[PDB]
């Protein structure tokens, strides 16, 4: 398919990996009596291995000649869920964290002792801020366009050139 | 192969280069 | 509840430990109920 | 090896006499007023 | 010592992956990592890190997110102490994982 | 500038260059740097006040 | 003027005292007066007892003498100490306090050495003074 | 020897003179600051270069500056 | 004491610091007592002559030691079976079994087996006997003597050049581009056509017959006739046996592409046309600047005129002409950067497209050559940034560079350093996270959960060059593309045959391990650049030290005040970046050697499966390939690898010794030396003996440098012993 890789649900080396993992757990299972808690734990591990390999084989993942899933991250929509959509989820959460931290820093600057606000958090105000972060791209962009995000170069300290 | 005389000729050329190198080192040392 | 004890509970190391444990517990329970998520299913 | 005497002549000289004379003369040079 | 003790007896900790002793292989790698990480504190000095922190403070100042508690590089004594602590942790953890994996496998 | 005003620093070597301090006292005698400015951020040596000339100081 | 006959504090001796460079290059002397016999710490390591009256002591470095002076100033309230430099030829050079007044107090007749008439940020660039005997201060 | 300079940003607080272990600095009369005094370095041949004077200086960037130069027996702090 | 005669301050030092600092500042001519610009330039000119003579003497020594003690005439007959000899061994510390074990190469005396590849190079360029090797060694001795005499002569009065001659940019650029680059390349093309190709075709050409043995049967008549394509007709057959006339062609200038099927190296006719074309292009480049005849370009006018009118670059390149001409450190930084890029290019392109016959089958030689030139590249790039920092300290005049590109670099240095810091932290966080993720998930028995990103961008580039492995079907891997049809008559068959045969290192197949190791390389390059750029741009001053330019490029610290100022100088940034340079060349050479060792073994899947996690690197590359190296000597015997087995341990020792100078600092050692001084002065029968210089501890900067030197030497010797002994044990 892409880059000469084959889908994992028809790659024989993917099946060989699954068979080897199941056999490695089953030879451990052989030394325990049926009904013992180690036997149930090992059978649950076998079930989880089988379910994981089935799910990976039915997901459209591509496997190389090693027998393991290979991710495609060039932007194509047939593999957008391998990097692009996890990337969007991360970017949402990270922009949330950055926005609420910046908002708390700017609030703490207004306090009587800002450093005390840094080491002893005002928990209700911080919880208000972490609630505000769900609309962080629009809020941050409006903060940017109103001149409230970027400060001019003549108001930042710099070393002698 | 290489003879004794050829090695001696190379040694003489290397000695000439040694004298020239000593002169350059003295010139650079002012 | 004593306000001084609440103020101690609001200190940076305590809140840091509680928040990171809370986050870790989210990741652990998500991976317990939805394991082996190498990809976003689409 | 042609001129096989040359390693046994030159290797002790280059490895023991040359550094000894260089170290002695460099010592005299760097310590003299 | 290098071949018959270090090279020979480390075979158990580096082939522990996929077994019950794989935690020792992970701790082996992590302790090599922490030991190497210690050399950044041990070999360097405070002024470099303070000037790099000055540039990072400029970056946070550009977005008006500079903290009220001014970030400083670690003190010279703290640089030595942090480097020594991560060095001791890394080396002792490496020997810990190596010993435990080897002796559990062969003894 | 006067006592109590908020001023920006134009001394290049200063820790508080292009930062804002508050004027605490302007000396009237013939002092080379008569403007005492107090800053909310401490320097690397831990001080938070410094003397500047008039041309190193701009009112904001 | 250093009186060589001033008695010394009673000290049992140590390996931290002055080496051959004291008798070959230069040596330092510190004198002071105490109101009583009392134990002080030697700057070279060890405890000595200074006598009541005058005390003369010999050291290898000026910094050792000034460390002893600071110790007897801050622990015994002794401020009359004098520090001299002695050469192998016998020349004694009075060092501290240089004009009789301590350097942290302004004294008349002192002239400023090393004073620069501008701020430190007004120094010249090294490229300005390269291949040229101009100082970087201007 | 090391070179010690005193710039006219000095406020005459005498802290560098009190911090000097080698008696290099002293206070002289001046009119440029409110204290009426400025530091000076007449005895830089005794300067070891410890920069305790720079540590003592309270003016934003220092008024007293030590530039390490040619090393002598005194400047190296050698008791031998 | 008058050893440092160039420094009065150093000569009056009463301690052992005087000797060390006189040794360490001897070639820093700009800082010497009473140095003028004219004397500085003349001394530099003579020193450059001396370095040229050193290079020629070293090459003549290689040639002579091979012609005398090597087996070149035996190796020419059987190039793929005979081990090439570098030089003989005469070590009186050997025992008899070491004499037996080093007696290799078909000779009767102990020898070292050459790894430099000089055999393949000299055989490819037409040398066949020991006699012409000896003649080349004599010629290079004579050339070295000539350059020594020239260095002496151009310092004599009425031959010392003036500063106007030294700062003549246009004449030196024209002569060095047209003559030193162009005519040298044209003359090398002449040597290949006239000598190397006939000796490759079994015909002897020497000084005794080269005026009567035509390189081509038609002579220079097709060249003077304009029928140049006659020189491309009848190339070497794919049945050609190198160094013989069997299957030989008559062509001298081709564009065949690919490799000779027997030598597995580039066609010599392709190399001859390449160097001819390079010579023509460079001679055309060398007529560009105006020297004496009105025509030509002025460098100052070109620099001043290229200011973009939108004003984004400020004043543009105005003042850069004087800033570059007046600063030898600017020139040195530019030269070292360009050289470092090109020796990296040499390392990549020479393994990928070898030019010397039978050297692609010499695995030890390929590994040594790649590792050598890549470490040289790292050193050169670090030097470029270091001497750029020295330019900012010593030679940068801000008033002469108002609103310049240099001034605007200095004006947005904080943005530059902060974005470098961000990209380094970005790369390191996620690259280390993917590696640790793969390590943990493979250790827990589930390698199928690994994050394995296919490097599709570089695979797409390979397919654009014609690699049909990935099925991308674009550019040269598409049989209907205009790029395919454009080159189909000239070089496309040979290139496509070479790129799609898995018997060479031409565009080797890549997978997720390759992806991860290139992103680790990107991390290491960006981080070393961060340290070096931050050192260069903060060299003049920072918030912690706004007057740093008053203290020079190198100084220990500014004391414990202001929080503490350890390692604040730009020299210290060089010192910190040296470790990162060693780390990045280590990663690059580790990747190259492991990939090539697994490919040569026929076990490339071992690299493909083990390189995605760090334990695979530690176990399948370091631990697995250490076995013949650490068994060079053992309690049962010894063999020829024992020297590397020694050197390996040697490296592991001296590297560790470097740690002592980088962890323990001065005051401890000074107090120990004070106790030792007391002990010597108080010991009878030894206080009769007195030192002339007072013993002191090493200075702060000196100790940083000495620890760096021991560390770097241990790094280099350890890896060199490992790579040579491991490749020799597995394959040789
Ligand atoms: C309020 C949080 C906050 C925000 C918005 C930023 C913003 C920024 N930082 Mg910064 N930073 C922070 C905290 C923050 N920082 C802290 C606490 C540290 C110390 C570890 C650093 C250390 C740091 C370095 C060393 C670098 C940056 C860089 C950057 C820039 C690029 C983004 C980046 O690399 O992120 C990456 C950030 C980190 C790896 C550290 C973040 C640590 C935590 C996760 C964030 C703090 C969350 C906080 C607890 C929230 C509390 C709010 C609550 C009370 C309501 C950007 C200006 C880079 C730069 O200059 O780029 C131009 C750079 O090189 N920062
Ligand atoms: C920046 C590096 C990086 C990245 C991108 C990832 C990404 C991922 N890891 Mg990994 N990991 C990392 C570093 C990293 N990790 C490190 C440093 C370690 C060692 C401490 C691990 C140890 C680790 C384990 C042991 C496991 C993961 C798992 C996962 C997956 C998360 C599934 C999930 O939570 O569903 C979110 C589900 C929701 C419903 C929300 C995802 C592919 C898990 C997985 O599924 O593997 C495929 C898993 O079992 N990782
Ligand atoms: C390239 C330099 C070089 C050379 C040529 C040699 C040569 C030799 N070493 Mg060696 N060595 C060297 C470097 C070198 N070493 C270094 C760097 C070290 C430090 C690691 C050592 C440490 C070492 C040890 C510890 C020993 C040797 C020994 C030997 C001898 C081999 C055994 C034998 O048959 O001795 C038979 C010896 C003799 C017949 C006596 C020869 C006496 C000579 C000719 C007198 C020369 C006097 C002097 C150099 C005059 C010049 C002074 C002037 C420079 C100021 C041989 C002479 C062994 C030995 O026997 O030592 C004598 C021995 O025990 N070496
Ligand atoms: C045509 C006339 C000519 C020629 C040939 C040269 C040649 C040279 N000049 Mg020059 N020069 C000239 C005119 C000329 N000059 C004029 C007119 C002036 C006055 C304006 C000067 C002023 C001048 C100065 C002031 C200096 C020189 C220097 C040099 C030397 C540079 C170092 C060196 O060997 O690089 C050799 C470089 C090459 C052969 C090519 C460059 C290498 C690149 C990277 C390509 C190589 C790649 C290739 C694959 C390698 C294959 C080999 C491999 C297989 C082993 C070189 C010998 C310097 C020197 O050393 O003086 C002694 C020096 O300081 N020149
Ligand atoms: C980026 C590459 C570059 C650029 C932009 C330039 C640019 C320039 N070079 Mg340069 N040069 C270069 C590379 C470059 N060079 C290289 C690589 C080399 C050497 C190997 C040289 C060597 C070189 C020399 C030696 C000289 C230049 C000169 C010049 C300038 C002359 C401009 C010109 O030709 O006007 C000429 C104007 C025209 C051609 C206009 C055409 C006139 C009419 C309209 C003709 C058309 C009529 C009709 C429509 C067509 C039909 C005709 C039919 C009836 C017959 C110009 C600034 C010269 C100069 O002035 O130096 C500063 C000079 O002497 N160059
Ligand atoms: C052709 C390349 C080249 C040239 C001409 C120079 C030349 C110079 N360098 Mg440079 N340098 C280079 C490559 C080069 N270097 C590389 C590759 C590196 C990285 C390892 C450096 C790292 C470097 C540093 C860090 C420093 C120099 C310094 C110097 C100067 C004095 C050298 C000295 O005293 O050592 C004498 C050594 C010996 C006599 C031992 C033999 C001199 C101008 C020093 C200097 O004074 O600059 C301010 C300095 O601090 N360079
Ligand atoms: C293995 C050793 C190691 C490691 C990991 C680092 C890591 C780093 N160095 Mg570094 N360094 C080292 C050795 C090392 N160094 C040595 C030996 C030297 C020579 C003295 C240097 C010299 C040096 C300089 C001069 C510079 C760096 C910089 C950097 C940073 C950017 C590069 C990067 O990957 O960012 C990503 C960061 C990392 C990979 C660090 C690891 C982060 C961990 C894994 C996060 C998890 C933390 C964990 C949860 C904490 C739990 C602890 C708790 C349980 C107690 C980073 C912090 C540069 C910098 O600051 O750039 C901004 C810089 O300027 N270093
Ligand atoms: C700044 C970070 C950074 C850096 C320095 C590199 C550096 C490199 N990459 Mg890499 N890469 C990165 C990020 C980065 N990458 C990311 C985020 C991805 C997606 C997972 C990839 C995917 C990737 C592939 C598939 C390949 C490379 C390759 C390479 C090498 C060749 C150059 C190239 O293809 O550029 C590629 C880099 C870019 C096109 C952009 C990087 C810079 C941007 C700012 C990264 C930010 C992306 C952003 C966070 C995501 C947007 C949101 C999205 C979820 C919608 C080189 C070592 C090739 C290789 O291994 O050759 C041997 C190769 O085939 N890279
Ligand atoms: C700090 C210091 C202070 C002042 C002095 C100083 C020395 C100047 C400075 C240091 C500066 C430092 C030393 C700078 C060091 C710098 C680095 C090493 C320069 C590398 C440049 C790479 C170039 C742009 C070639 C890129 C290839 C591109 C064009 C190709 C495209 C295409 C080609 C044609 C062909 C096909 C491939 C594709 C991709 C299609
Ligand atoms: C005036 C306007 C047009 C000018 C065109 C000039 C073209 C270039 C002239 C080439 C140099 C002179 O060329 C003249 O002497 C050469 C001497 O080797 C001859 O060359 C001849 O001898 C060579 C050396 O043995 C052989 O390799 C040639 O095959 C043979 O042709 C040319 O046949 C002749 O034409
Ligand atoms: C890297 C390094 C630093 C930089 C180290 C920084 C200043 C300290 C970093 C401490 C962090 C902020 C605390 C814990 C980090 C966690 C991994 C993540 C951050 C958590 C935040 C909420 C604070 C020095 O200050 C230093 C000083 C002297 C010698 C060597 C060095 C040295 O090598
Ligand atoms: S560096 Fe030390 S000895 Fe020198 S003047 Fe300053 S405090 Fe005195």
């Amino acid at each position: 398919d892409v880059a000469g890789l084959t889908p994992c649900g028809e790659s024989k080396e993917f099946a060989r990996r699954l068979d080897g993992s199941v056999k490695k757990l089953q030879t451990r299972l052989k030394k325990y009596e049926a009904g013992t808690p180690p036997a149930l734990a090992l059978q649950k591990q076998i079930d989880k291995t089988k379910n994981r390999f089935d799910r990976y084989g039915k997901a459209g993942l591509l496997c190389g000649t090693d027998g393991l899933p290979h991710l495609i991250a060039d932007g194509r929509w047939s593999h957008s869920g391998e990097f692009v959509i996890p990337g969007l989820f991360f970017l949402y959460v990270a922009g949330w964290i950055g926005w609420v931290g910046r908002s708390y820093v700017l609030f703490a600057r207004t306090a009587d002792k800002p450093t005390e606000k840094e080491i002893i958090i005002d928990v209700p105000v911080a919880l208000s801020f972490v609630s505000t972060g769900f609309i962080w791209p629009f809020s941050a962009f409006k903060e940017f366009t109103s001149g409230n995000l970027i400060v001019p170069a003549d108001e930042i300290t710099v070393s002698p050139r | 192969m290489i003879s004794d005389t050829q090695i001696f000729i190379a040694l003489i050329l290397a000695l000439v280069s040694l004298v020239l190198a000593i002169r350059l080192g003295r010139a650079l040392y002012q | 509840m004593d306000s001084n004890f609440l103020k101690y509970l609001s200190t940076a190391p305590v809140l840091f430990t509680v928040w990171l444990s809370f986050t870790a517990s989210f990741i652990i329970e998500a991976n317990r109920f939805f394991p082996d998520m190498l990809y976003f299913p689409m | 090896m042609t001129a096989a005497y040359l390693p046994s002549i030159l290797v002790p000289i280059i490895g023991l006499i040359f550094p000894g004379l260089v170290m002695a003369f460099a010592f005299i040079y760097i310590e003299q007023d | 010592w290098l071949r018959d003790f270090l090279w020979a007896q480390a075979s158990q900790v580096i082939q522990s992956y996929g077994s019950a002793l794989s935690a020792y292989g992970l701790i082996f790698l992590g302790a090599h990592f922490i030991w190497a990480f210690s050399l950044m504190f041990l070999f360097s000095g405070r002024g470099y890190w303070q000037e790099l922190i000055e540039s990072i403070v400029w970056a946070h100042n550009k977005l008006n997110v500079a903290p009220a508690i001014q970030p400083r590089a670690l003190s010279i004594t703290q640089g030595r102490a942090v480097g020594l602590a991560h060095y001791l942790l890394g080396g002792i953890g490496t020997t810990w994982a190596f010993f435990l994996a080897r002796i559990i496998s062969v003894g | 500038v006067k006592r109590g005003s908020k001023v920006r620093i134009l001394r290049k070597e200063s820790y508080w260059y292009q930062d804002i301090g508050t004027v605490a006292t302007i000396d009237t005698s013939g002092i080379r740097y008569p403007v005492v400015v107090r800053f909310e951020k401490v320097s690397y040596s831990g001080v938070n006040t410094n003397n500047f000339s008039l041309d190193e100081v701009v009112e904001v | 003027t250093l009186n060589l006959q001033i008695p010394s504090p009673t000290f049992e001796g140590s390996t931290g005292g002055w080496l051959r460079a004291a008798e070959v290059e230069e040596k330092y002397a510190i004198t002071w007066t105490s109101p009583k016999e009392q134990v002080f710490e030697m700057p070279t390591g060890g405890a000595a007892i200074m006598r009541q009256g005058e005390n003369l002591l010999y050291l290898a470095r000026k910094e050792q003498c000034l460390a002893l002076a600071t110790q007897v100033k801050n622990s015994f309230k002794i401020t009359d100490y004098k520090v001299y430099r002695i050469f192998p030829s016998g020349e004694v050079q009075y060092l501290h306090p240089k004009d009789g007044v301590f350097p942290e107090k302004v004294n008349a007749g002192r002239v400023g050495v090393g004073n620069v008439s501008h701020s430190i940020g007004k120094n010249l660039n090294p490229a300005q003074i390269k291949f040229t005997s101009k100082s970087f201060n201007g | 020897s090391h070179s010690v300079k005193v710039y006219d940003t000095c406020i005459g607080c005498t802290q560098c003179v009190r911090a000097c272990p080698c008696d290099v600095l002293e206070m002289v009369s001046w009119d440029g600051c409110k204290a009426g005094q400025i530091a000076s370095a007449p005895r830089t041949e005794d300067c070891i270069g410890c920069k305790r004077c720079e540590t003592a200086c309270p003016t934003d960037f220092l008024s007293v500056r030590v530039y390490l130069g040619g090393e002598t027996t005194r400047s190296m702090g050698l008791a031998y | 004491t008058k050893f440092p005669k160039f420094s009065q301050a150093l000569a009056q030092d009463p301690a052992t610091r005087r000797i060390w600092y006189g040794l360490a500042t001897a070639h820093d001519l700009e800082s010497h007592d009473g140095m003028t610009e004219e004397n500085l330039y003349q001394k530099i000119f003579a020193s450059h002559f001396g370095h040229l003579a050193v290079i020629f003497l070293w090459t003549s020594g290689n040639l002579f030691h091979l012609a005398w003690q090597g087996n070149f005439e035996q190796w020419v007959l059987n190039p793929l079976k005979v081990k090439p000899i570098a030089h003989a061994i005469w070590d009186p510390h050997f025992g008899q079994p070491a004499v037996k074990a080093f007696t290799k190469g078909g000779v009767s005396y102990p020898v070292n087996i050459a790894t430099s590849g000089v055999y393949h190079w000299w055989y490819t360029i037409g040398m066949r006997s020991n006699t012409d090797l000896y003649a080349g060694s004599l010629f290079l001795l004579f050339l070295a003597g000539v350059f020594l005499f020239a260095g002496w002569l151009h310092l004599q009065p009425k031959f010392r050049p003036g500063l106007s001659w030294f700062k003549n940019n246009e004449s030196r650029l024209n002569h060095h581009l047209s003559g030193l680059f162009g005519f040298s390349s044209l003359a090398w093309s002449a040597h290949l056509i006239h000598v190397a190709i006939p000796e490759a075709r079994g015909q002897h050409v020497g000084w005794d017959n080269f005026t009567k043995v035509a390189p081509h049967p038609a002579g220079l008549q097709p060249f003077f006739s304009g029928n140049w394509g006659v020189y491309a007709a009848a190339p070497d057959t794919t049945n050609h046996i190198f160094g013989t006339s069997e299957g030989a062609g008559t062509a001298i200038l081709t564009f065949l592409g690919g490799f000779h099927p027997q030598t597995q190296a580039l066609w010599l006719t392709d190399i001859a046309h390449h160097h001819l074309a390079i010579g023509v292009v460079f001679i055309f480049a060398g007529h560009m600047y105006r020297t004496n005849w009105g025509i030509g370009h002025s460098l100052k006018e070109i620099l001043d005129a290229h200011r973009p009118p939108g004003g984004r670059l400020g004043a543009g390149h105005k003042g850069i002409f004087e800033t570059l001409t007046n600063s030898l450190h600017f020139q040195l930084g530019l030269a070292l950067a360009s050289l470092g890029v090109i020796t990296s290019l040499v390392a990549q392109h020479m393994y990928a497209l070898p030019s010397y016959a039978f050297i692609a089958k010499d695995y030890v030689t390929q590994s040594a050559l790649y590792t050598h030139h890549q470490y040289i590249a790292g050193f050169l790039m670090v030097g470029a940034f270091a001497h750029g920092a020295i330019f900012f300290v010593r030679d940068y005049d801000p008033e002469q560079n108002k609103n310049n590109v240099l001034a605007r670099i200095l004006d947005h240095k904080e943005a530059i350093i902060s974005h470098l810091s961000w990209v380094s932290l970005f790369l390191g966080f996620h690259t280390l996270g993917i590696y640790v993720h793969n390590d943990v998930v493979v250790a827990f028995g589930t390698p199928e959960k690994q994050i394995l990103v296919e490097p599709v961008f570089a695979q797409w580039i390979q397919a654009s060059s014609g690699k049909a492995l990935y099925g991308f079907d674009v550019f040269l891997s598409s049989s209907n593309s205009v790029a395919t049809n454009a080159s189909s008559n000239i070089w496309l068959p040979g290139w496509l045959e070479a790129i799609n045969s898995g018997k060479n290192s031409l565009f080797l197949p890549i997978g997720p391990g390759d992806f991860l190791i290139h992103h680790a390389i990107a991390l290491a390059l960006h981080t070393t650049t961060l340290i070096l750029v931050k050192g260069a741009l903060d060299a003049r001053g920072s918030k912690l030290m706004p007057d740093k330019k008053d203290f020079g490029y190198s100084f220990p610290c500014d004391g414990p005040g202001r929080g503490g100022t350890c390692d604040i100088s730009a020299w210290d940034a060089f010192y910190l970046s040296m470790f990162w340079m060693l780390n990045t060349i280590g990663w690059v050479t580790f990747y190259w050697h492991w990939k090539h060792v697994t490919i040569w073994q026929g076990n490339a899947g071992q690299f493909n499966e083990s390189s995605t996690y760090i334990m695979g690197w530690l176990r399948d590359y370091l631990w697995l390939n250490s076995s013949p190296l650490i068994n060079g000597y053992n309690p049962f015997g010894m063999n020829s690898l024992s020297v590397w087995s020694w050197m390996f341990l040697f490296g592991h020792l001296i590297w560790a010794t470097g740690f002592m100078f980088l962890i323990s600092w001065r005051g401890y050692w000074q107090e120990l030396i004070e106790t030792l001084v007391w002990a010597h002065e108080r010991t009878p029968l030894a206080n009769l003996v007195r030192w002339k210089d007072k013993p002191v501890a090493l200075s702060i900067v000196q100790a940083r440098l000495v620890g760096l030197i021991h560390f770097t030497a241990g790094y280099i010797f350890t890896y060199a012993a490992f790579v040579i002994a491991s490749t020799t044990g597995k394959f040789g």
